[PDB]
Parts: C-alpha cells; structure tokens; sequence
C-alpha cells in the first residue's frame, strides 16, 4: 500500500510529524496482513468451490486469525460484539453519503429466491451425452436424409398439431417448438412449409391457416437455440404478407380476427425491427414498404388497415417523426367513405379501424412531448379527429403514469 | 477417354488407353422480397425428394477455373459415375 | 448406362451442329436442345462436354466457341422437362469461367470478349434465380467470388469487368451494397485514362470499358 496514503490516516487522528521510516513501517506491516488474509481467504474459496472469493470468505479468514470480521467499529471489551460478522458494509466509491431516512423505508424488499432442491437428469446414455437443456449439446452410394426417422415424424407430428385440429394439440406444439434444442437442421423444412404454406394460402384467404402459421412463427422466434437469420429471407415475407394483403373470404366480419392477425403482423415487424439488426437493410427496408403502401394512391382498406398497423407498432420515434405530416390526408379518406351511399362494401369498416388506431396513436404521440394543457378545442388545429375523447386517452395514460 | 467427352479428347490428341462479413450475403440482406407479399392476388419414405448431396455438401467451387495459366489444384478426368438415386434413369 | 444408338447419334449430330459449321443448323440444333420433352439420360453428356470445352479455351483461347457454348447453356435452361438441379456444380464454374477470366480472345484489343462477359453474367444471374436455395447457397457463393475478385488489387481490367457485370446483373441491392462503397475506385480507374502512363497499351479499352 502507498505510504502517502498512511500519512494522511495519521495526521487525521492526532499524530502529526511522522518520518518516513516510520511511515514506511506502517506499509508493510499492513500490506503483509491484507496478503496473509487473502491468501487465507483463499483456501476458503477453494474448499467452498466456488473460484469467487466472495465477501464472507474474508470474515472467515479473519476469524481464523484470531482477528474480528468486525468491520467499521472495533469493540475492545469483545462481550457485545464476537467473531460474529455483521456481513461487512454496503459502501460505494460513487455513493450519495447522504440519503433521506423514509427512502430506505418505502422501497420495495427485494424477493427471497426459492430454495434448493434436487433434480436428476442424465449426463451420458451408455457413453452419448444427450441433447437435454440440462446439457451443453461404378454407381454413386444411395444417399440417406440428414433428418432421422424419429426427427421426420417427430417433424410430421408437430406440423399436423400446428394446423390447429384440436386447441391442446396446437398449444403442446408451440410449446415443443418454443423449447425443443435439436431443433436446428430441421429449420429450413420449417422455414419451407410456413413460406409455401401462407402463399397457398392466401390464394383462398384461409384465416384460421394463417393464424396458425403466424403462431408458428411466433413459436419459432423466440426459441433461444436456434439461428434464425439465415432463414428470415423466407420469413418476413409471409408475416408482412399476414399484414397488408386482401381477403379473399368474408372480409366483415372475421375482420376483428383480420385485425387481430394484421395485429400480429405488426407486432412481427417489430420483432424484424429488433433482432437481426444490420446496417440499412431490415428495418428501413420494410419501413419503405410500410411507407409507399401508404402515399400509394386508392389504397385498399384492408390493405390500408394493414399498413396503418404495421407502420403503427414501430416503437417510440416511428410514429413521432412519420405520422405527423399525414392527417388531412387521413381525415380525407374517411370523410370520403362517410359520404358513400353504399356500405355494401368493405371500406366503411376499414376506414372505422383506420380512424380508431391513428387517434389512439396520436393521443400518447401528443401525451409524450407536450404538457396536458388545452385539451379541448386545441386538437381543432389538427383538423379535430379525436379532440376531447383524445384528450380523455390522454388523461387515462396520465393516470396509468399516476399509477405507476 | 472412350467415355462422354471422347470428342474433346480425340480433339486434344491425347491417348493413354466488413463488407466480406457472412451476414452481407445472406439473401435477406440482398433480395427484395417485399415484392414477394401478394397484396392483392388474383413415415415409411421421405416426402422430400433425397437432395444432390454432391451439391448440398461437396465443394464444387473446387472445379471452378478462375485462371487458366495459374490455376492452383491439377484437374483430372473425370468418369461416368451413373447416380442411382435419380428416377427417370432405367438402371 | 451407355447411350442406345438413336441417343448416341442423336448427341453426336447435337454437339457436332454447335462446333460453327453453319448458322442454320446450329440454330436448329439449339432450338432441339430446348424444346424436346426426353432429353434426359443424355443430360450428363451434355455437361460434361459443355465443361470440358470451356476448359478447352485455355489450350485455344477461341472466343467464337465459347460463344457457342454459352449459347448451348443457355438453351439447356430454356427446357421446361429436363431439370438442372443435379448438374448445375458443372455448368456454373463453366459461366463462371466465361465471365472472369482474363484472356477471352485470340487478338485481345479487337475480340469483343465483352459480350461474351454480359451474355455469361445474364446467364449467371439466370442460373442463380432459378436454382438458388437456402440449402444450395449458390447465390451467396457466387457474389463472394465476384466481391473478392472485385475488391483485391491486382486483378486485370476484364476480369474486374467480367466481376462488375454479374453483380450488376444480380440485382438492384447488389449494387446498392456492393458496387456503391468502392465508386472511390473508379479515381484509381481514371488516374490511368485521363493521364495514363502508356496510350497505347491495352489497359485504355478495358478500362473505359469498366467506366
């Protein structure tokens, strides 16, 4: 330890004019203590495997040293205080050295983890680790499948549960393709059948097919294991195509379920926004899509509705900086179908959706960067879509903020 | 060199007997698919066909000539090997 | 295994008609190739002697039969019943060949071995749409020789140009992500065409050519 450092300690308690030799003496009669104890605290660490020497290790090695684990105060009458520690102090170098005495007092107790218990798994099967979470892990000749035939039915199984027959069936699936490790090398066959499966299927817009192949997807992202940009070329095409194409089958109704599914396509953007992020190629890339579906002139309802959503769930700054110059265009449209005598048709629906999601976008888009004052005819500069009922949006998210 | 390729051989004369990183090139950095997106449109055996495994597994960039004065690996002819595998051949 | 007679005099008219005899009957030959619905059986043949004779410029450097080989390929793909799916690690070093090599030509300054390089990357980028898989990587692999060839020094003018043209034959964002960081380089191409060391040297075609 510095000397210049023991001098300072000195002067601080009484003892002014100290030599350096004496000074000296104090450095390497301390210095020998911290080496004599972490190197005693040493074998504690390696009797207590753990490699970590953590902080108890010390008040045991000071204790063995006929030394009190008392840290901070030094009892010299020994009767209250033993060779007991008290767990050392929480000191900080960056601390506050100040705090109120009601801060401590209405923070939340931190949760006790569970205790332990003992699991068995299987670390070899006759010489072969298993692939477990618990784990790590002239003719040419006739070739074989790199898939095995308990992978290929397995592969055959999970496929005809997700179709969605039977609710449990799907759920289980889902489950087993969320969590399976062997998952890998039976991918691009997955990446395949969802791919061809949402192009021939929204040639008769199946619904119920798509939502499965959506929960599929869903499924197979959020599987840690796996490696997926390599296969999401294939990919993001079919859950944009989840998101702004038209419906083929009873467009009205089913339409809460085409919202729900236009929903999710959104919240898979997102996910493509997120994960397998490279420089100036996902994500603005789909966003130029999402962008020239919307300028595009006549653009469909549900194709429209879809794009809206799509743009709509791209995070904090998306809506902040894009749907800002566009209401009166907005506003347009829906004045155009309301001026419509014919509903015989799909665009007052769609427009009914479009409307309700802009102004719920906008209501925190507004909550977000300005204060809450003049919430009642001020939105009338805004040609006065959602005005008061923005405004009580707006009130609700303060109270939700009130409440956390 | 009775084989396929004689004529070649009767011809010749000769008789005895950052920007490099993998990510750039994966395809979905480098294809339009939004294109793909049709707005508006209007187990006894494997149900997969057994691929080429000479083409999914075998290098045959290998074979690929890049200068023909300097070209790195000698190349050798190359025998009628008659793959088995593929339908439509009687044998 | 060996060709019937029908089949094996069929091959030899079909081979021997794009040797360059005369036009009509090579026209004939190549609009058989790819409009017969059996052709089959007799596919091997056709690539093995398509390689070979690719490999045969490097003995002749004969611009015209390359040419015709190329013209061989490219009705091969034009054929809806045969599928190329298990010979095409045969004709793809062969185009490959025909785009990035550097002698093309007999006479190098007046063979316009040029043609033979965006015909071949026309047919490249053809051979890697219809083909490419994420299981066959042909497309990743074709543009990963095309940028190193492309971005290492030392490389001559044709093979740069045969490089530029099959990667701006692939598409709009294979330009965008490959070709557009390296318009620096094309300083480095004009420091020798604006000024030039030696005019009368061969590097001038090539280069503007390039540009």
């Amino acid at each position: 330890l510095p000397s210049e450092s023991m001098k300072v300690v000195a002067e601080s308690m009484g003892i002014a004019q100290i030599q350096e030799e004496t000074c000296q003496l104090l450095t390497d009669e301390v210095s020998y203590r911290i080496k004599e104890i972490a190197q005693d605290a040493l074998k504690f660490m390696h009797m207590g495997k753990r490699q970590k020497l953590t902080t108890s290790d010390i008040d045991y090695a000071l204790k063995l040293k006929n030394v009190e684990p008392l840290y901070g105060f030094h009892a010299q009458e020994f009767i209250p205080f033993r060779f007991a520690s008290g767990g050392g102090r929480e000191l900080y170098f960056y601390e506050e050295k100040e705090v109120d005495l009601s801060d401590i007092i209405n923070t939340p107790l931190p949760r006790v983890p569970l205790d332990v218990c003992l699991k068995a798994h299987w670390l070899s099967i006759e010489g072969c680790q298993p692939a477990i979470p618990e784990n790590p892990p002239r003719l040419k000749p006739r070739s074989i499948h790199e898939l095995s035939v308990e992978q290929q039915l397995y592969y055959k199984e999970i496929t005809e549960a997700c179709v969605g027959s039977c609710e449990a069936k799907r759920a289980e699936a889902l489950q087993s393709i969320a969590t399976d490790p062997g998952l890998y090398q039976m991918l691009p066959r997955f990446s395949t059948f969802i791919s061809e499966g949402v192009r021939v299927n929204v040639v008769q817009n199946n619904l119920a097919l798509l939502i499965y192949l959506m929960r599929m997807v869903k499924a197979l992202m959020d599987n840690p294991t796996l490696y997926l940009e390599k296969y999401v070329h294939e990919l993001i095409p079919a859950v944009m195509t989840c998101i702004v194409s038209r419906q083929l089958c009873l467009r009205p109704d089913v339409d809460n379920h085409w919202a729900l599914r236009d929903f999710a396509a959104r919240l898979v953007a997102q996910i493509c926004k997120h994960f397998s992020t490279t420089t100036n190629n996902i994500q603005s890339r789909i966003t130029k899509t999402f962008t020239k579906s919307w300028v595009d002139e006549k653009t469909p309802w549900t194709t429209r509705y879809g794009s809206i959503a799509g743009l709509a769930e791209l995070g904090h700054d998306v809506i902040k900086t894009l749907i800002l110059p566009r209401l009166q265009q907005e506003g347009e449209r829906i004045r155009s179908v309301l001026d419509g005598p014919v509903l015989s048709n799909i665009d007052r629906i769609g427009a009914d959706h479009v409307q309700s999601l802009l102004l719920k976008h906008c209501a925190p888009v507004l909550a977000k960067l300005r204060p809450p004052p003049d919430n009642q005819d001020a939105y009338r500069a805004e040609f006065g879509s959602l005005g008061p009922l923005l405004c009580s949006q707006v009130v609700k998210a303060r109270a939700q903020a009130a409440l956390q | 060199r009775y084989g396929p390729a004689r004529l070649w051989y009767d011809m010749l004369g000769v008789p005895e007997d950052d920007l490099l990183a993998d990510e750039n090139f994966l395809m979905v950095t480098q294809l339009h698919w939004e294109d793909d997106i049709i707005w508006d449109g209007e187990p006894w055996y494997s149900i997969f066909p057994i691929d080429n495994e000479d083409l999914v597994y075998g290098r045959w960039e290998d074979n690929i000539i890049w200068d023909a004065q300097a070209m790195p690996r000698l190349l050798e002819p190359p025998v009628l090997t008659l793959d088995p595998n593929d339908e439509n051949l009687i044998l």
